RNA sequence: AGGAACUCUGCAAGUUGGCCCCGUAACUUCGGGAGAAGGGGUGCUCCCUGGGGUGAUGAGCUCCGGGGAGCCGCAGUGAACAGGCUCUGGCGACUGUUUACCAAAAACACAGCUCUCUGCGAACUCGUAAGAGGAGGUAUAGGGAGCGACGCUUGCCCGG
RNA sequence: AAAAAUGUAAAA
RNA sequence: CCCGGGCCUUGUACACACCGCCCGUCACGCCAUGGGAGCGGGCUCUACCCGAAGUCGCCGGGAGCCUACGGGCAGGCGCCGAGGGUAGGGCCCGUGACUGGGGCGAAGUCGUAACAAGGUAGCUGUACCGGAAGGUGCGGCUGGA
RNA sequence: CAGCUAGUUGGUGGGGUAAUGGCCCACCAAGGCGACGACGGGUAGCCGGUCUGAGAGGAUGGCCGGCCACAGGGGCACUGAGACACGGGCCCCACUCCUACGGGAGGCAGCAGUUAGGAAUCUUCCGCAAUGGGCGCAAGCCUGACGGAGCGACGCCGCUUGGAGGAAGAAGCCCUUCGGGGUGUAAACUCCUGAACCCGGGACGAAACCCCCGAGGAGGGGACUGACGGUACCGGGGUAAUAGCGCCGGCCAACUCCGUGCCAGCAGCCGCGGUAAUACGGAGGGCGCGAGCGUUACCCGGAUUCACUGGGCGUAAAGGGCGUGUAGGCGGCCUGGGGCGUCCCAUGUGAAAGACCACGGCUCAACCGUGGGGGAGCGUGGGAUACGCUCAGGCUAGACGGUGGGAGAGGGUGGUGGAAUUCCCGGAGUAGCGGUGAAAUGCGCAGAUACCGGGAGGAACGCCGAUGGCGAAGGCAGCCACCUGGUCCACCCGUGACGCUGAGGCGCGAAAGCGUGGGGAGCAAACCGGAUUAGAUACCCGGGUAGUCCACGCCCUAAACGAUGCGCGCUAGGUCUCUGGGUCUCCUGGGGGCCGAAGCUAACGCGUUAAGCGCGCCGCCUGGGGAGUACGGCCGCAAGGC
């Protein structure tokens, strides 16, 4: 039955990226779109689109990576260095406008659900609003 | 644990007891020296330590260690308790102040006169 | 006046005494300990009032009761009937039984435990016998022995 | 599958 | 096979390293503690008896004073009422002949159970038994082969 | 501390107060409260603030400020706008003092000062001059509130014990390879300044109430007063003028000499000392700090060692023994209203003192004035709708159900089969059997062992059988039947988020153990004997009871072990095995075992059966010993268990 679709979703990315897959699927959902919407706006995913898994609306998240590396164990760079959820179904994390975190001194982004939509760590600040801290990415 | 576990149970407060039962943690306690005897040290050492039981005025009765080279405390001496155990003597958890009351200081001593209660001399 | 100093011993006597209500420990086999303890009320007068029986659903009659006001004495179950209480140890579990006529106990009896005999014309008992009991019972029964509710438990020695 | 006990108390 | 030695492997709780280590009773000393015929001490609860001051309520009559006569004050009774007293429970502290185990200790006594198949694999719940560690039984686990 | 409550909860009517109200009374109705922790016990005045800390948090409430409560213990009401009244009153209690024994006085937790206690905490000061208060038309009176002084390194701050020069370098003292090195420009000495001290002058703090014109006001002009003080401050004259404490092995900055000899003695941690100690003591010297240094005590810190930030549970402390389910916690995809959480604006608020920034005052600072800033949270109004929440509609991916098949030591009941052991009867047969490393005890000339036939009884089930299967765990095996749980695959047919987890509770729970009754072959603690051994309550041998088995009931522990809680999702694959589906040198679902991608890990090792990556929930751990003990509480016949 799962709990937070987002939680396991971000994990799809994580586990996939770790093994360097082309892309991975995940049950289609409103919020997940918003997630990828911003997860592409800032540039962490090649893109996405609704697909089919035996009459089951999924979502193909096409992963992005880095250039090939020289030296021992040619490990391709990770575009998504790290992505972890903050507002858990256990602890609903609500932050104020002048409380929104600064992911790794700007280098990162804080995907959160504002009261007027969904914005980045900076985008939410610009519009001057706060919301549920979905997760951070860097 | 989980969040709810904390919501319900909660982190147990540390709380530590004192290494010295000297009442109001008073800097020093006054008492009358009952026994003045020398006890042998513990495991790695052996050097007859000059100790003295002191029946406090605060109703207690503990053993205190006399530093310095000798002393002058008998069966009715009065004195102060510094508070500080000796890892070489089992039970002794209180030092005994020098130069205070019936407890005289140390003779001949030069350095560290403070601890051993000895008013600075004059060389001239 | 004192209050067990009496004496082997509070022996005897005295205290408490009936009902109503308050309230009541250790311990325990949850039944008890309990009337534990300790404590308040109790008569008479007036007024209000609740319930049952009979009977017509009530009148009278009658049983148990509730509340308020008041009166008199030293004393109100005003006389007679009518536990003194508590703590702690020993023995015996307990109700019971006994030395008619100096002993009612720690004695015996007991439920329950164990051992042993007995396959029925039973073993055992009385009788010379016939017979009878056992028993018109049948090993979950019957005879004998010891122990003695219940709990924990019952050690080693067949040489005599 | 191998009969047979024990070494107190002072320094890296 | 006995003593001595070498390379590889396995085990180990041993490391001036098997003369290593190590367990329990008993013995002496020390420290704290549990139970204990009890004793002592504080706080607290219930039931009852007595009950100051005082508000409030009643009376103020065969008695006092005041009064513009309608009333007031004094005084008396009552309710509650500090505390005192009696009886009985709850909790806590101190103390106590004796007793239980525990910690501690350059040395003792008695064995050797454990770590090497530790020379009966060990551990373990439970049971029984024995100076002591422990043995044995029923089953179980390898942290045994 | 798990149950608590009689004015107890509520109602009607009344009393009482400034007023609501069991605040109180009479009557009536049974309610009131609690694991979201009632009731009990313990402790304590609360906040603004203060301390520490990267922050969050932790600790705390002295001073000043605000609220509270008390005025020897305890109760009462009078007066008043207000009191249950510190300096008022009444009464009881303890205490003190007077007394003509009849009676009476008194309350510093007001300033100062005693005495006791304690480690420890100040003068019985000056003035109403300023500020504030009371009364008064005013003058003016009182004011231990206050303004100011006095004692105390108790704290913070400013300053002094001097400044410049001056030997290849006095004297003494310490070291030394005896050459020299160190103290050290340190001093001596020269020169300059000048705290202390002396003389003279000498405040601000003060203006107003009071007088006058106007109108006794507004406005305006005149006049009195200073505790500190003859103090600070200004000018002049002016002498080189107190330095102490800790440390020196590592942590930790500072090295050498003598003395001592497990003594003396140090110690915060580890440790040092038992003839050459940088560690005890002294010295020389050095290091830090300075009118201070250092000890003890207590708080935060280091401690990410109660972990929100920010831990962890295979073996290091820690998964509950397993299952069921109550509360609670959590919530699949789409559409709609609400706007509770939450987000944003506005606003009331958050007082002063403080903290911070800015400027300024006192020679600087400390101290202080002045101004500026935003503040969590809360009150009101407005706004938004993303996720949480909520009502409403729809779907099928989670869970459930249908139809159809399968596997299995799953469970319970009744029955039943062979083998073998022991025993008894009968047959035959004779000197030994048995047993160990060896031997004995024991068993047999009364006829054993070995063998043959018949019978009785109990318990356990060989081969099949495994790296096997089954169940939640414990656990489950010959064989047949009955009754019965769980589980898997195919068809995608029905339901339509019905789910996951699970404090307490309910049930199951190996073996041993207990209770009444039943059964007893073998085995077998205990117990008896033999042998080994110093001993041998043991290892081995001989005999042997309870128990092992049945029933019914209780006990409830374990290395109950994968030492790995439950569920859903994502993340190479190679290999063999159990079982299920399918036109099948192969593909697909569930289960078991080895090896390994990535990855985690202290290592081992784990690795689609995770110890990987991630969410939800319970369980649990926070140094060893003490101790799974002691007390309390609950369960049990007991042993004993939680
Ligand atoms: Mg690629
Ligand atoms: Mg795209
Ligand atoms: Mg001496
Ligand atoms: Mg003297
Ligand atoms: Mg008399
Ligand atoms: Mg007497
Ligand atoms: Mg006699
Ligand atoms: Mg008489
Ligand atoms: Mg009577
Ligand atoms: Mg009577
Ligand atoms: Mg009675
Ligand atoms: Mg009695
Ligand atoms: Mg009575
Ligand atoms: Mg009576
Ligand atoms: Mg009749
Ligand atoms: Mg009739
Ligand atoms: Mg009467
Ligand atoms: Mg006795
Ligand atoms: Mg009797
Ligand atoms: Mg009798
Ligand atoms: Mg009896
Ligand atoms: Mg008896
Ligand atoms: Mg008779
Ligand atoms: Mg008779
Ligand atoms: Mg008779
Ligand atoms: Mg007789
Ligand atoms: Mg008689
Ligand atoms: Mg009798
Ligand atoms: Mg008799
Ligand atoms: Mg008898
Ligand atoms: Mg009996
Ligand atoms: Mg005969
Ligand atoms: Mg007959
Ligand atoms: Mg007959
Ligand atoms: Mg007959
Ligand atoms: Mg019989
Ligand atoms: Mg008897
Ligand atoms: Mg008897
Ligand atoms: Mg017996
Ligand atoms: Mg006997
Ligand atoms: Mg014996
Ligand atoms: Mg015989
Ligand atoms: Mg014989
Ligand atoms: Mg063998
Ligand atoms: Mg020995
Ligand atoms: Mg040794
Ligand atoms: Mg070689
Ligand atoms: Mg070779
Ligand atoms: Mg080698
Ligand atoms: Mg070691
Ligand atoms: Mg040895
Ligand atoms: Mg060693
Ligand atoms: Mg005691
Ligand atoms: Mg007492
Ligand atoms: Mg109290
Ligand atoms: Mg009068
Ligand atoms: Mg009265
Ligand atoms: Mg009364
Ligand atoms: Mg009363
Ligand atoms: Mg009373
Ligand atoms: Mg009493
Ligand atoms: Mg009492
Ligand atoms: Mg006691
Ligand atoms: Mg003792
Ligand atoms: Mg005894
Ligand atoms: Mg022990
Ligand atoms: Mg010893
Ligand atoms: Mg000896
Ligand atoms: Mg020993
Ligand atoms: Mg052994
Ligand atoms: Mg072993
Ligand atoms: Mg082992
Ligand atoms: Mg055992
Ligand atoms: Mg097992
Ligand atoms: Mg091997
Ligand atoms: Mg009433
Ligand atoms: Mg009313
Ligand atoms: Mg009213
Ligand atoms: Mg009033
Ligand atoms: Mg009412
Ligand atoms: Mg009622
Ligand atoms: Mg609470
Ligand atoms: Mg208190
Ligand atoms: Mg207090
Ligand atoms: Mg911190
Ligand atoms: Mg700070
Ligand atoms: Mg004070
Ligand atoms: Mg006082
Ligand atoms: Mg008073
Ligand atoms: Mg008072
Ligand atoms: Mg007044
Ligand atoms: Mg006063
Ligand atoms: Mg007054
Ligand atoms: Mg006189
Ligand atoms: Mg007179
Ligand atoms: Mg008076
Ligand atoms: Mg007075
Ligand atoms: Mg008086
Ligand atoms: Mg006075
Ligand atoms: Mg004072
Ligand atoms: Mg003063
Ligand atoms: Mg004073
Ligand atoms: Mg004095
Ligand atoms: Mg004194
Ligand atoms: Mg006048
Ligand atoms: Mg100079
Ligand atoms: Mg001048
Ligand atoms: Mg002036
Ligand atoms: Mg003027
Ligand atoms: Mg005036
Ligand atoms: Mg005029
Ligand atoms: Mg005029
Ligand atoms: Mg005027
Ligand atoms: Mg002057
Ligand atoms: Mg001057
Ligand atoms: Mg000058
Ligand atoms: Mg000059
Ligand atoms: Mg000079
Ligand atoms: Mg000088
Ligand atoms: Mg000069
Ligand atoms: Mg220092
Ligand atoms: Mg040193
Ligand atoms: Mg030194
Ligand atoms: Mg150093
Ligand atoms: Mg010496
Ligand atoms: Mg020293
Ligand atoms: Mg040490
Ligand atoms: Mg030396
Ligand atoms: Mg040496
Ligand atoms: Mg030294
Ligand atoms: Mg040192
Ligand atoms: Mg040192
Ligand atoms: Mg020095
Ligand atoms: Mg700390
Ligand atoms: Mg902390
Ligand atoms: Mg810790
Ligand atoms: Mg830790
Ligand atoms: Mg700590
Ligand atoms: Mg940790
Ligand atoms: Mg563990
Ligand atoms: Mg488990
Ligand atoms: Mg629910
Ligand atoms: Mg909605
Ligand atoms: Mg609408
Ligand atoms: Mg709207
Ligand atoms: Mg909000
Ligand atoms: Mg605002
Ligand atoms: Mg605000
Ligand atoms: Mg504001
Ligand atoms: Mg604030
Ligand atoms: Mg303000
Ligand atoms: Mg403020
Ligand atoms: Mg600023
Ligand atoms: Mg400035
Ligand atoms: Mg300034
Ligand atoms: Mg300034
Ligand atoms: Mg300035
Ligand atoms: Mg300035
Ligand atoms: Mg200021
Ligand atoms: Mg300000
Ligand atoms: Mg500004
Ligand atoms: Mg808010
Ligand atoms: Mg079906
Ligand atoms: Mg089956
Ligand atoms: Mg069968
Ligand atoms: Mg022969
Ligand atoms: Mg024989
Ligand atoms: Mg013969
Ligand atoms: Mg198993
Ligand atoms: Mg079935
Ligand atoms: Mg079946
Ligand atoms: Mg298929
Ligand atoms: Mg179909
Ligand atoms: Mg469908
Ligand atoms: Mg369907
Ligand atoms: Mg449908
Ligand atoms: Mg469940
Ligand atoms: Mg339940
Ligand atoms: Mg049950
Ligand atoms: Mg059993
Ligand atoms: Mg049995
Ligand atoms: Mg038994
Ligand atoms: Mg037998
Ligand atoms: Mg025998
Ligand atoms: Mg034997
Ligand atoms: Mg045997
Ligand atoms: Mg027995
Ligand atoms: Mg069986
Ligand atoms: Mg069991
Ligand atoms: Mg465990
Ligand atoms: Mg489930
Ligand atoms: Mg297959
Ligand atoms: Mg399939
Ligand atoms: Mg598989
Ligand atoms: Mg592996
Ligand atoms: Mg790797
Ligand atoms: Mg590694
Ligand atoms: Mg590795
Ligand atoms: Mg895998
Ligand atoms: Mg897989
Ligand atoms: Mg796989
Ligand atoms: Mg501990
Ligand atoms: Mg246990
Ligand atoms: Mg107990
Ligand atoms: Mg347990």
């Amino acid at each position: 039955m799962l709990t937070d679709p987002i939680a396991d979703m971000l994990t799809r990315i994580r586990n996939a990226t770790r093994v360097y897959k082309e892309s991975t699927d995940v049950p289609a959902s409103r919020f997940k779109e918003e997630i990828l919407r911003i997860l592409a706006r800032e540039g962490f995913i090649k893109g996405y689109e609704r697909v089919d898994v035996d009459g089951k609306p999924y979502l193909r998240v096409y992963l992005k990576y880095g250039p090939r590396r020289q030296g021992p164990d040619p490990r391709p760079e990770q575009v998504i260095h790290h992505i972890r959820r903050i507002s858990k179904p256990g602890r609903r994390v609500y932050v104020g406008v002048k409380e929104i975190p600064r992911v790794r001194r700007g280098l990162g982004i804080a995907i959160l659900s504002t009261s007027k939509g969904v914005l980045t760590d900076r985008e939410a600040r610009k519009l001057g609003v706060g919301g549920e801290l979905i997760c951070e990415v860097w | 644990p989980t969040i709810n576990q904390l919501v319900r149970k909660g982190r147990e407060k540390v709380r530590k007891k004192s290494k010295v039962p000297a009442l109001k943690g008073a800097p020093f306690r006054r008492g009358v020296c009952t026994v003045v005897r020398t006890v042998t040290p513990k495991k790695p050492n052996s050097a007859l330590r000059k100790v003295a039981k002191v029946r406090l005025t605060s109703g207690y009765e503990v053993t205190a260690y006399i530093p310095g080279e000798g002393h002058n405390l008998q069966e009715h001496s009065v004195v102060l308790i510094r508070g500080g155990r000796v890892k070489d003597l089992p039970g002794v958890r209180y030092h005994i102040v020098r130069g205070v009351y019936d407890a005289a200081g140390v003779k001949d001593r030069k350095k560290s006169r403070s601890k051993y209660g000895t008013k600075k001399p004059k060389e001239a």
